[PDB]
């Protein structure tokens, strides 16, 4: 489901509602067409109709997803879903709440300001109340005349309003619609999502009715107003105070009241500025350049820049889009983030391998430099290597890139908490037909396991660059066949993740023994397989 | 396993906040036959204090709503009373009739039905108010 | 704008007969008229209000109905103390109109024809010193209002200062009664010796007159 | 629950008058309107002006917009301020009240007595009592006639009766008529039995406020 | 269908893909419901012709993509383009158009994905497995059933890029 992700968005969102009631609260005070309306109907009645006004766009804003799903289906087609990284996730979440509160918020308004109103109408129609609002209230008991006390059934004033609830729509579809929405807010509540999803989801539909129920809700145009055609008529400054001689006299002619138009929409113009905003949002984000920081060098054709942009989310295992305009000025290349979150540069790792990489040599000289513009992270994240206690890493030939930016965020979260690191031992195996373009990763691992002895601590360790054909080189094929069981027998319950990187070859030799190595109950010994996923 | 317990005591206190909400309208706004909206407000205050506490899961363990303790520090003195959902399904009963005559609070004596059917529900799968400390 | 008008001008009716009024306006109005009797003394009085419907304290012989244009109003058991001016008020344009009142009718008592009674009057001492002088011919208690009053002087006609005041109908038998005054100076005063006055009357055979001699008194 | 206005008398063509009306029992509030009427002498009634208690809206005839001004002060007394007055307006004034009976219908009840309003460029001049001789030799079947004659008197303020109003039967009071010399003539007779003459309680009284003229006079038997 | 094979060779596989009769359809659709809402029932002054721009960029947006991959074997260098209504109409200038571009020594083989539709079904794409360690998928979008026009495209695309 959508969101803004933006404090910007939340005030813009709350400036728009403020403002939505404001305007319709004094269009409906203000004007002298609702003056016998608000005379018999004291102050409920804009009371009771700004909050539907700000109701109507705070509900579309809940529905909103619902119809892009809809109008995808009519398509035929479906735009790609954005990835999950549990913050762009668990933000998205806050605004469905915040919009939820506010609509029941709104609709308690509402409902508290209609069930006072109803008092008063039926109190009117009774003779029990001022001379005015009797006098008012009994209109239309004849021809040629519109009425304008809703209540036309003289009962009492208590049990009058339960029959006036039933036998009145837009009265029974309010306590329905009350009903669904008490239902909802109660369903959805924490202990009984977290914990269970067979109550939470199934109840959870009963938005359907409440929404049918919402949309036949408003009809019938109960609550009137005078006619703009006989208001000029009746000059109603001059023929208010002889309620007893209306009609009778050539000056006053009997008020004739009509409902609200039946097909207005002014409220619109909240779902379109949010949507406006967001976009204007997310060109800011965007247009801010890249600014290059640090350049390095290395063997052989292995230059890797670091720069540093604002509003820019690392995160891990994704891939951004490198544009150079003095090289070409209508090309994307898609590189590796080879770094850390919580970090400040880039670190893409780039090696010569076409004609456009050999851009940034001879137009761009190593011995001032060209505008690199960054798209933007995208890519699904890998975070259950986070989230397990014993990994299996096992690279392949140019595929070792994507472990970098692991192992350099690994031991970040060691030093800043230490306790919510629950990995064990990088079990690293690293295999090649030669490491010639490779040393800037070599380098790495021995700038790790080395560096974090000053803590003394050998935790991970396990270097293990292995040769397959043609320092502890293995020069041959590392046979996987009691290899995982000499480290699977000192934990019980085994969860071992193996995240391979390679062809298919070798990929389905891996997962033929962990199915006979595993044994039933949650004790035996078994290492996961994510296959070509990550 | 699945247990209804939970939903009951939220859909409860849902149904007490609404009740107090619609006697203080219509106790404050001096509507015809008011005293029901005092009774309302009287019964709303009660279930309120009755049931904060949210039992306690026998399968694992269950968070606590703000200042947990200072309630079930004074309800767990009722072995037959309390701990027994029947007897507060039908408490929920009785105590929603008086205040359905009246348009106003009319939601507070149709939600607590509702919280009542749930809690006869959960009764009758067999549960008690295990209390949490 | 508004015209409004009664169809009779003065209806005529026996005691235990009947009258009927008819006021027609010249636009639409709702039924809201109102009917008044208005006696020679005293301000106008209401009778019926909304065309149709009674005051307070009027017997229910008054009787109005009508729609529209179109408005009558009938009376039952006319009698005694009932001689006066009905108007009819229309409550229904008040910004543009001229009278909105009506024209009114003059509705009087028909009885038996009566003899009226004749009475002479001549001037004292003072009238007869101080300026002109002047006789004064009285008649008394006569149902007919034609009545004619001839001042003879010398067995001659005379004219010019001659001027005559009838009482109006009075509300307990429905009678009249009129006087005529005659002014003369003193310049031809002592001249006439003997005049008197001709009253003629559809009650009376004859024509009666009254001697009187100057001189006497 | 009774009216009563005051304030008119002979005033000089082209001035201007205001004549206010109170009431004794009667609230002027809620929504009954007033409304002022007058009347010519010996004619149909006429209407002028009829406002509105609550609020203000007021409405006038035709003939009358603008010259006439109605107004409401202290909640019981209502003005109306006439200008230009000229010599069509020697009427008298009616000051009533436009009840608004239930339902809609409304009628003019409650109202009250008149002013002699006069426009005239003359004087006001005292009147005569002259009397009028006993019928002494105009005997007819026993029954006499007397009474007494009035000569000049302009704005007719005048009333008459017998013994300060002791007696009340067979009385006959003329309505005045013009002159050629302006003024108005009015008289007044009662008809007696012969033997009524042995009581000497036969005197005319006159009243006439703008001359502040009350003179009485015993019409004595004519001896001679 | 998902993708028309403009040329097959030894050395090109051009690819395309252009609306088809339902997305123009659907914005036939929605445009007349927007004019109607906008004039049959219309009554404020003004706020017509707010309605009728914002019901035309709303079908504008919900249009689908001009989608051309092409594959070229000799200096691989295999492409990728993709344009929306916008930026079709922007090319006619024919001033040019931006590309990400993939190396062709690189990728390892193509597999199809799954994209999961809520309440409508399931979709399905065709993505590379670049050796580097991330997945590109050929198109951004994704089609609703068709599996058997997918698979074909795969399986092309494997015998084209690779013989074995
Ligand atoms: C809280 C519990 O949440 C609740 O217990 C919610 C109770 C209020 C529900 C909405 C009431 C107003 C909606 C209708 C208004 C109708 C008003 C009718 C008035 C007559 C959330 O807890 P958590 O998620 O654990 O954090
Ligand atoms: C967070 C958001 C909470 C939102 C919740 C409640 C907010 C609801 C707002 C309703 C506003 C109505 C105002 C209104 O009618 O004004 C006046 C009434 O004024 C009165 O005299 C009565 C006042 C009643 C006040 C009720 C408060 C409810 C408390 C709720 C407690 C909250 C729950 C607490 C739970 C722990 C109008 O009268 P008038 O126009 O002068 O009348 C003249 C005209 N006639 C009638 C004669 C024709
Ligand atoms: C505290 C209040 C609420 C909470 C915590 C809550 C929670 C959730 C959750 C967890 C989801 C699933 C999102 C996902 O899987 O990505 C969701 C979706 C949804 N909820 Fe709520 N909800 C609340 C109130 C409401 C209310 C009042 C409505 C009223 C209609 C509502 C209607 C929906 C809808 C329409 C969806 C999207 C369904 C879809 O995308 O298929 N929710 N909500
Ligand atoms: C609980 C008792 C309720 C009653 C008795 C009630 C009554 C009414 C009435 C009489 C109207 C006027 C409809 C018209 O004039 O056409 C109205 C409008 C409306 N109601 Fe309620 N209402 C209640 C609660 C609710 C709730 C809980 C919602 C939640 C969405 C809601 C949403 C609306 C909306 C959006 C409108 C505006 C309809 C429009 O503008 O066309 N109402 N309500
Ligand atoms: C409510 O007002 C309508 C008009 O706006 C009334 O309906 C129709 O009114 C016309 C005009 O009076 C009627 O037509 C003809 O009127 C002539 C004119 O006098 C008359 O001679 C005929 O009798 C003829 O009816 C027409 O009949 C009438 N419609 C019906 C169905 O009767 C309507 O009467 C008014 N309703 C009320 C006052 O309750
Ligand atoms: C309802 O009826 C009232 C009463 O006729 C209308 O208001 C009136 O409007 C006229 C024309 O403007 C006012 O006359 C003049 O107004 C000016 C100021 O505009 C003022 O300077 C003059 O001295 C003169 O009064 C009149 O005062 C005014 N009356 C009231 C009570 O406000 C009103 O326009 C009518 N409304 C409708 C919708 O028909
Ligand atoms: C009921 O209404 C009538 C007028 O319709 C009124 O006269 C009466 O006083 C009212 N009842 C009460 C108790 O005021």
């Amino acid at each position: 489901v959508n969101e803004g992700l933006s404090i910007f968005v939340i005030l813009v969102w709350l400036g728009l509602n403020v403002f939505l009631f404001v305007w319709y609260y004094r269009v409906y005070d203000i004007p002298p067409k609702f003056f016998y309306t608000r005379k018999l109907l004291g102050s409920a009645l804009a009371l009771a109709r700004a909050p539907a006004a700000c109701l109507n766009f705070n509900c579309m804003l809940i529905l909103l997803p619902v119809c892009r799903n809809l109008l995808s289906f009519l398509r035929g087609s479906s735009a790609c879903c954005s990835t999950r990284v549990r913050r762009q996730l668990d933000r998205n979440l806050t605004f469905h709440k915040m919009v939820a509160w506010m609509i029941a918020l709104h609709s308690a308004i509402h409902t508290i300001a209609h069930l006072f109103n109803v008092e008063w109408c039926v109190n009117a129609r009774v003779n029990n109340s001022d001379p005015y609002s009797v006098a008012l209230s009994e209109l239309g008991d004849r021809q040629n005349e519109s009425y304008l006390n809703f209540a036309r059934k003289r009962i009492k004033n208590p049990e009058g309003g339960l029959y006036l609830a039933v036998t009145l729509l837009a009265g029974i579809t309010g306590v329905v619609i009350t009903l669904c929405l008490i239902l909802i807010i109660t369903s959805s509540t924490k202990t009984i999502r977290r914990s269970y999803f067979e109550v939470f989801w199934y109840t959870h539909h009963l938005f359907v009715i409440f929404f049918i129920g919402l949309a036949i809700h408003g009809a019938e145009r109960i609550v009137r107003g005078q006619t703009a055609e006989s208001l000029a008529v009746h000059n109603i400054t001059v023929c208010e105070q002889k309620i007893s001689e209306w009609g009778k006299i050539k000056e006053c002619p009997i008020p004739q009241f009509a409902g609200n138009p039946p097909m207005t929409w002014k409220w619109i113009v909240g779902p379109m500025f949010l949507y406006l905003c967001e976009r204007l949002v997310r060109f800011w984000r965007s247009q801010q350049k890249v600014v290059i920081t640090k350049v390095v060098t290395h063997p052989f054709k292995t230059i890797e820049l670091q720069m540093k942009k604002k509003g820019f989310k690392m995160e891990v295992g994704q891939y951004i889009f490198v544009k150079c305009p003095k090289v070409s000025k209508l090309e994307w290349h898609p590189f590796t983030l080879t770094s850390a979150p919580e970090e400040d540069f880039f670190s893409i790792h780039i090696r010569i391998v076409g004609d456009w990489t050999e851009g940034l040599f001879n137009a761009c000289g190593c011995d001032k430099l060209p505008k690199i513009a960054v798209d933007g992270p995208f890519g699904t994240a890998s975070e259950d290597v986070f989230s397990y206690e014993v990994v299996m890493l096992v690279g392949a030939g140019i595929g070792v890139t994507p472990f970098a930016s692991i192992l350099k965020s690994v031991w970040y979260k060691y030093c800043n908490n230490a306790t919510n690191l629950k990995l064990k031992k990088i079990y690293f195996y690293w295999l090649c037909r030669d490491t010639h373009a490779f040393e800037w990763f070599a380098d790495l691992l021995q700038l790790l396991e080395s560096q974090m002895q000053e803590r003394n601590n050998a935790g991970f360790l396990s270097y293990n660059i292995y040769l397959t054909g043609w320092q502890k080189t293995l020069y041959g094929r590392p046979n996987w066949d009691n290899e995982f069981k000499t480290i699977a027998s000192q934990h019980p319950n085994t969860r071992i993740g193996v995240f391979l990187c390679g062809p298919e070859a070798l990929a389905e030799t891996l997962s033929k023994q962990s199915i006979s190595n595993s044994e039933s109950g949650p004790r035996g010994v078994h290492f996961i397989f994510n296959k070509e996923n990550f | 396993q699945i247990e209804w317990a939970m939903w009951a005591n939220e859909q409860a206190l849902a149904s007490g906040l609404i009740l107090i909400t619609g006697g203080i309208v219509a106790t404050a706004g001096r509507f015809t036959q008011w005293y029901f909206g005092a009774y309302s407000i009287v019964a709303g205050v009660f279930v309120c204090l009755l049931e904060y506490p949210r039992g306690k899961r026998k399968k694992g363990s269950t968070m606590e709503r703000w200042g947990q303790k200072y309630m079930t520090a004074v309800v767990k003195l009722f072995g037959p009373f309390t701990r027994n959902y029947y007897v507060r399904a039908v408490l929920h009963l009785l105590l929603s009739v008086p205040a359905g005559f009246l348009l106003a609070t009319i939601l507070g004596t149709a939600c607590l039905a509702i919280a009542s059917g749930i809690y006869l529900l959960a009764a009758v799968r067999g549960e008690q108010w295990t209390p949490i400390e | 704008a508004l015209v409004m008008t009664q169809t009779p001008s003065s209806v005529s009716a026996a005691v235990r007969g009947t009258v009927t009024i008819k006021c027609q306006a010249s636009e639409n109005i709702y039924s809201n008229l109102a009917w008044y009797q208005q006696k020679p003394g005293q301000p106008p009085k209401l009778l019926i209000y909304g065309a149709s419907k009674l005051a307070s304290g009027v017997p229910s012989r008054f009787k109005g109905s009508g729609s529209g244009t179109d408005y009558t109003l009938t009376i039952r058991d006319l009698e005694a103390a009932d001689a006066a001016t009905y108007y009819c008020q229309q409550f229904y344009d008040s910004l543009n109109t001229d009278n909105a009142f009506g024209g009114g009718t003059k509705v009087e008592i028909k009885r038996t024809v009566a003899a009226p009674s004749v009475f002479i009057f001549p001037p004292s001492d003072e009238q007869l010193k101080s300026g002109t002088a002047s006789v004064v011919c009285l008649l008394n208690n006569f149902y007919p209002r034609e009545a004619k009053v001839q001042w003879k002087v010398d067995n001659a006609l005379q004219s010019g200062n001659s001027q005559e005041s009838v009482t109006e109908q009075d509300s307990k038998d429905s009678t009249y009664s009129l006087s005529s005054t005659l002014t003369l100076s003193k310049a031809d005063y002592e001249k006439h010796k003997v005049y008197a006055c001709e009253v003629t009357h559809q009650g009376l055979s004859s024509p009666v007159t009254k001697s009187f001699n100057r001189g006497e008194c | 629950q009774s009216l009563e206005e005051s304030g008119g008398d002979l005033v000089k063509p082209g001035a201007s008058l205001t004549l206010t009306c109170t009431a004794s029992g009667i609230d002027f509030s809620g929504y009954h309107y007033m409304c002022w009427v007058r009347q010519a002498p010996g004619k149909g009634l006429e209407w002028i002006g009829c406002t509105h208690s609550g609020d203000g809206t007021t409405y006038y005839a035709r003939w009358a917009k603008g010259r006439f001004t109605i107004s409401k002060t202290s909640s019981t007394t209502v003005t109306l301020q006439m200008t230009s007055l000229t010599a069509a307006d020697t009427a008298t004034y009616f000051c009533a009240r436009r009840y608004v009976f239930s339902g809609g219908y409304s009628g003019l009840d409650s109202w009250g007595p008149g002013t002699l309003v006069t426009v005239s460029s003359a004087s006001t001049k005292g009147p005569s009592v002259f009397p009028l001789a006993p019928s002494s030799k105009s005997t007819s079947g026993g029954t006499a006639a007397l009474g007494c004659l009035v000569k000049d008197y302009f704005p007719e303020p005048v009333t008459v009766s017998w013994n300060s109003g002791a007696l009340t039967s067979g009385v006959h009071t003329f309505p005045a008529v013009l002159q050629s010399s302006g003024l108005y003539s009015l008289s007044s007779v009662v008809t007696v039995p012969s033997s009524s003459l042995g009581t000497q309680t036969y005197i005319c009284n006159v009243n006439h406020k703008p001359s502040n003229t009350k003179v009485d006079k015993k019409v004595e038997p004519k001896s001679c | 269908m998902y993708l028309q094979v403009e040329t097959r060779t030894s050395s090109r596989l051009h690819l395309k893909r252009a609306p088809g009769i339902r997305s123009w359809s659907l914005l036939v659709g929605i445009l007349s419901i927007g004019l109607a809402a906008a004039y049959y029932s219309g009554d404020s002054l003004g706020w017509k012709l707010f309605y009728v721009t914002g019901c035309l960029f709303v079908a504008v947006q919900n249009l689908e993509d001009w989608e051309e991959a092409i594959f070229d074997k000799s200096t691989g260098k295999v492409v990728l383009k993709t344009f929306s209504l916008y930026k079709k109409l922007l090319t006619l200038f024919r001033a040019g158009h931006d590309q990400v571009v993939v190396l062709l020594h690189d990728v390892r083989d193509v597999s199809v994905e799954e994209e999961k539709v809520r309440y409508f079904g399931k979709g399905y794409m065709v993505v590379l497995r670049l050796a580097t360690g991330f997945s590109h998928p050929l198109t951004q979008s994704a089609v609703m059933g068709h599996r058997s026009d997918v698979e074909a495209i795969a399986k092309l695309i494997t015998s084209f890029l690779e013989l074995h």
